[PDB]
RNA sequence: CCCGGUGAGGCGGGGGGGCGAGCCGGGCUCUCGCUUCUGGCGCCAAGCGCCCGGCCGGCCGGGCGCGACCCGCUCCGGGG
RNA sequence: CGCCGUUCCGAAGGGACGGGCGAUGGCCUCCGUUGCCCUCAGCCGAUCGAAAGGGAGUCGGGUUCAGAUCCCCGAAUCCG
């Protein structure tokens, strides 16, 4: 609808009910959850080798 | 006090408000607008008495600075006659054509044979 | 007895990291015009080589003798606008039925005694908007023989009479007892201001750099000095 | 004491003179081209000139450009006899001090 | 004689650039802690054509270190670049295209 | 006096921490002070110390320091 | 006289939530008011510029010598 008709309508009809709904695609959801949690993965990994160096030197 | 921003911002002073010691003019001007000077005298055209017969209003000549408010209101002190709607309109010749239409058991044709024209 | 669940969450400000907390920036702000006015005129109070004769109020009356000048100048403060009509009071019941030594303000009166020698003490503000009123004080008071001295602020200067700002303060005459303190003030005065002012009119003041562009003036001639002291052996 | 003022401001080629004409001419220099000063700056020539230190007189401080009068005409063009070309060498009628 | 085409074009009015539908001045992004101590990273969020210019256009987009904001940039789009890619800026900033280092 | 930039945002010294040249645990030369696999998030304080304020050491609710080194004379630079 | 200038040499915000203090009107209970601090606040330039650009929301039938999405009837609709 028009930009100015969405005050009439109700928040079920203007939003789908997920995370990021009816402002992403779910695509781009599944595809952004999944690299947050890859990146603090990889961050989590590079955290242990950091002490893992500071040990033996 | 430490200063977070970079940017110096003029500080707000206090305002005080007008105690003046002598109002400049000595009197309130009177409403010159009166419910009186609102309304000027009705028409009594076969258009508007077609209206005051069918469509149960009356047509005044207004003052041309009136609202449909002042209308109303001064209709409901001159006449003592609760009001439907009106429909203003600034004729040609200069003067604001005014359609008052009355509610629903007020009979136009009988506040107009009242007030005189008819 | 401690909790399991109040988890210690430090954060790290490094650079990209974490956003900079809400820091101390009273350096780095824009100010406005008066105020950058005058606190680059301070500066141009350092950069500039003032000449010994607006330098001569730089050196000052200290904080110890500062104390006891005031408290034998509270003792002959002018009087109030209400002891004005009181003693027209007690001046009118005496009709019915000599004037005090006091201290003595203001340039155009205290410069008319000291030509006339009438002075036994002046004290003169060290900070005076427009200093020309008070450039030529110092010489005339060395030149006279009256015993001089500056002190630090014409507003506290401006309290011993009841008025905003003073300029300067004279002392003509003191009672007999305050006459000893008197005399114990203006030997150390004397011996600060009036003997030495062969080096007071010579001394220049001003004309030093801002510490920014003197420490890379001192890092450059450290790396001078350490070239001769390490390149010897 | 105002006569010590006097013939101090006519060694206007002095050092401590020329110190004090150049910090305030480079003050005066930051702030607007006219605005009111709280007190005349020179109060010797100021009574000289008929200020009496009483409410309701006024100093405001007023700079002025320098230089003479370009006449205001087209790129050249004055269109007239050879003996009004002049443009750039004229000066104004009024002195600087009446203008501020 | 008329003032020449040569000199009319000092007045303007007439001569003025058509700035109507362009995006903005393609400046480098303002030096600041970071770009002068560190670098600060960035993605490409598009590379848009501007008109009456024959280069095109980059926004890089960082976020600031000292509030919670995302900022724009319009860079000059260098040769490789493709969106989505990341570009450092400041002094540690590696060598690389696109990656804006004194 | 001029120029450029910015919401004039961390400038200059000094201290504190780590790496390597070295002398025999202690002083110097250095440098750094925390972000490079991805089209993600990132503020509006966790924490420790100190104090206070009401109801019954116990509930409730505030403030200050560290966290976030100290000291400084131009906002930083570039001209001059 | 004025002209230049529209972010440029500027102390350019009179606003908001919460808290504390103070007052007020009444089921003086509980909200509302306005006074004082505390906390927070970016902006980007006053204002003007389109009856063809952007811009929520009305249609049927009847009616006048001349007016109808405007009057009458009947059906709706937006905003507060
Ligand atoms: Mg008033
Ligand atoms: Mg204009
Ligand atoms: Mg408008
Ligand atoms: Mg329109």
């Amino acid at each position: 609808v028009r930009p100015k008709v969405l005050m009439r309508l109700s928040k079920t009809k203007k939003h789908v009910s997920r995370a990021y709904g009816g402002s992403m695609c779910a695509k781009c959801v599944r595809d952004r959850i999944k690299r947050a949690f890859l990146i603090e993965e990889q961050k989590i990994v590079v955290k242990v080798l950091k002490a893992q160096a500071q040990s033996q030197k | 006090k430490i200063r977070t921003s970079p940017t110096f911002r003029r500080p707000k002073t206090l305002r005080l408000r007008r105690q003046p010691k002598y109002p400049r003019k000595s009197a309130p001007r009177r409403n010159k607008l009166d419910h009186y000077a609102i309304i000027k005298f009705p028409l009594t055209t076969e258009s508007a008495m077609k209206k005051i017969e069918d469509n149960n209003t009356l047509v005044f000549i207004v003052d041309v600075k009136a609202n449909k408010h002042q209308i109303k209101q001064a209709v409901k002190k001159l006449y003592d006659i609760d009001v439907a709607k009106v429909n203003t309109l600034i004729r040609p010749d200069g003067e604001k054509k005014a359609y008052v239409r009355l509610a629903p058991d007020y009979d136009a044709l009988d506040v107009a044979n009242k007030i005189g024209i008819i | 007895v401690v909790n399991p669940l109040f988890e210690k969450r430090p954060k790290n400000f490094g650079i990209g990291q974490d956003i900079q907390p809400k820091r101390d920036l009273t350096r780095f702000v824009k100010w406005p015009r008066y105020i950058r006015l005058q606190r680059q005129r301070a500066i141009l109070y350092k950069r500039l080589k003032v000449p010994p004769a607006i330098n001569q109020f730089t050196q000052v009356l200290d904080r110890q003798t500062a104390t006891q000048l005031l408290k034998l100048a509270h003792k002959y403060r002018p009087e109030t606008k209400q002891e004005k009509k009181q003693r027209l009071l007690a001046r009118a019941e005496k009709k019915a039925a000599k004037r005090p030594p006091v201290l003595r303000a203001g340039v155009n009166t205290v410069t008319t005694l000291v030509e006339n020698k009438k002075a036994q003490l002046v004290v003169i503000a060290h900070d005076v908007d427009p200093i020309e009123l008070v450039v030529f004080l110092p010489a005339l008071c060395r030149k006279m023989g009256v015993p001089y001295c500056i002190l630090k602020g014409k507003a506290r200067l401006g309290r011993l009479v009841h008025r905003k700002t003073c300029t300067t303060v004279a002392f003509t005459q003191v009672n007999s007892e305050d006459k000893g303190a008197l005399a114990k003030l203006v030997e150390a005065i004397r011996t600060n201001y009036n003997d030495r002012y062969d080096e007071i009119r010579r001394h220049w003041g001003g004309n030093v750099l801002g510490p920014k562009s003197v420490a890379r003036i001192a890092k450059l001639e450290k790396a001078k000095a350490k070239e001769l002291a390490t390149k010897l052996g | 004491g105002y006569k010590y003022i006097q013939e101090l401001w006519r060694k206007k080629q002095s050092d401590v003179m020329r110190f004090l004409l150049r910090v305030r001419c480079w003050q005066y220099r930051q702030l607007s081209a006219l605005h009111r000063a709280p007190r005349p700056t020179r109060p010797d020539k100021a009574r000289r000139l008929g200020y009496k230190a009483k409410q309701g007189y006024v100093i405001y401080r007023i700079r002025v450009r320098r230089g003479g009068r370009k006449r205001p005409v087209p790129k050249g063009a004055t269109y007239g006899k050879p003996v009004h070309h002049g443009v750039n060498q004229l000066k104004f009628a009024r002195s600087l001090q009446s203008v501020a | 004689g008329r003032v020449i085409r040569g000199q009319r074009k000092g007045a303007g009015s007439v001569f003025r650039a058509h700035v109507k539908h362009r995006k903005g001045a393609a400046r480098l992004r303002a030096v600041d802690f970071a770009e002068r101590h560190g670098y600060i990273k960035g993605i490409v969020k598009d590379i848009i054509h501007d008109p009456g210019r024959g280069a095109p256009l980059a926004k890089v987009v960082f976020r600031d270190p000292y509030r919670f904001k995302k900022r724009t940039e319009l860079f000059i789009a260098a040769e490789g670049i493709h969106t989505g890619q990341f570009v450092y800026c400041g002094k540690k900033a590696q060598l690389n295209i696109g990656n804006v280092l004194p």
